């Protein structure tokens, strides 16, 4: 699929589970579904910052559906980015450790 | 219409500093980070850092940053360069871009061509 | 730094023919399962212009004969029928890791 255009609305507060990921639930608001969400890690400074995704492959199936995430997000201070554009979703989280 | 405007060009002498300006204006500047890269005859692009007009938190190339500065002015809607210390090795078309977050630079401004020299 | 090297340095591809530039990295581009890495097009006298993003995307606007593939290491731009404006330099560039790097550049030529 090419990537969601659209904007996304955090349905639930993020979470940490039992293995150190973080399950992030967002609900979309666009029109070009079916599309991979775009789903990244950043620093403080805007910089990309590794980790890995445990959900396969995010994707949009039907926009009235919240997507559930769950993902290995860097140690320490950093900002879950989901979408993309001027509406992407900014999220502040700390992995302790 | 989203423009990003610079002047055209800069004649500026070795070891001396320059201030380049890029005006945006068809947005709102503040919800977009700007960043700033040159271009040189033969050598390609050159990233030189970026900077969130909204936070003035920045990051740049290691490069360029005990040489470097990125300011904006919320007011007129407007970001700087900063570049002192400069030598020929400066001389290039000079591009602010905005950031589409956060991925790949959507808008390029006009540029400006900078040249180093004694004359 | 990630370096990003470009092949060819340049090329020309007689009118209608299929266009392959491609583009190498020094180290994975790869974040969360895509690859930051993007396709300028700049002509003479014009600041570039966006076409790929994430490899494979294609940019509002920009004709479908463009196209891009790969991933990690290894990518490749391709223009499968080029056209009079379609001369150009195509540069590659990441943003998986600070600070970001540009590839050296290729120069497409039209024959005819
Ligand atoms: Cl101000
Ligand atoms: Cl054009
Ligand atoms: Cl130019
Ligand atoms: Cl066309």
């Amino acid at each position: 699929y090419v990537m969601c255009t659209g904007s996304f609305k955090l349905e639930k507060e993020v979470a940490e589970t039992q293995h150190g990921t973080v399950l992030v639930q967002v609900k979309y608001e666009g029109t070009d579904a079916p599309c991979k969400i775009p789903f990244s890690t950043q620093d403080e400074k805007g910089a990309t910052q590794n980790g890995r995704l445990i959900t396969a492959n995010p994707i949009v199936t039907d926009k009235e559906k919240p997507v559930n995430i769950e993902a290995e997000p860097p140690f320490g201070e950093s900002y879950i980015v989901v979408g993309a554009g001027e509406k992407a979703l900014k999220l502040s989280w700390f992995k302790k450790g | 219409q989203v423009q990003l405007l610079q002047p055209g060009a800069e004649l500026v002498k070795p070891g001396a500093s320059m201030k380049l300006s890029c005006k945006a204006s068809g947005y709102t500047f503040t919800n977009w980070w700007m960043h700033w890269v040159r271009l040189r005859p033969g050598r390609g692009l050159e990233w030189i850092g970026r900077i969130d007009p909204n936070s003035d938190v920045n990051k740049y190339n290691e490069k360029f940053e005990n040489r470097a500065s990125l300011t904006v002015d919320k007011h007129s809607s407007t970001a700087y360069m900063q570049l002192s210390s400069l030598t020929s090795e400066d001389s290039a078309i000079y591009y602010c871009a905005r950031w589409f977050f956060p991925w790949y630079f959507d808008v390029w401004g006009t540029g400006t061509t900078v040249t180093v020299s004694s004359a | 730094n990630i370096v990003l090297t470009q092949s060819p340095a340049s090329l020309a591809v007689s009118l209608g023919q299929r266009a392959t530039i491609s583009c190498r990295a020094s180290e994975s581009v790869d974040h969360y399962g895509n690859s930051f890495i993007y396709w300028y097009q700049q002509k003479p006298g014009q600041p570039p212009k966006l076409l790929i993003y994430l490899a494979s995307n294609l940019e509002s606007g920009v004709p479908a004969r463009f196209s891009g593939s790969g991933s990690e290491t290894d990518f490749t731009l391709t223009i499968d029928s080029v056209e009079t404006d379609d001369a150009a330099t195509y540069y590659c560039q990441q943003n998986n890791e600070d600070p970001y790097t540009f590839g050296g550049g290729t120069k497409l030529e039209i024959k005819g």
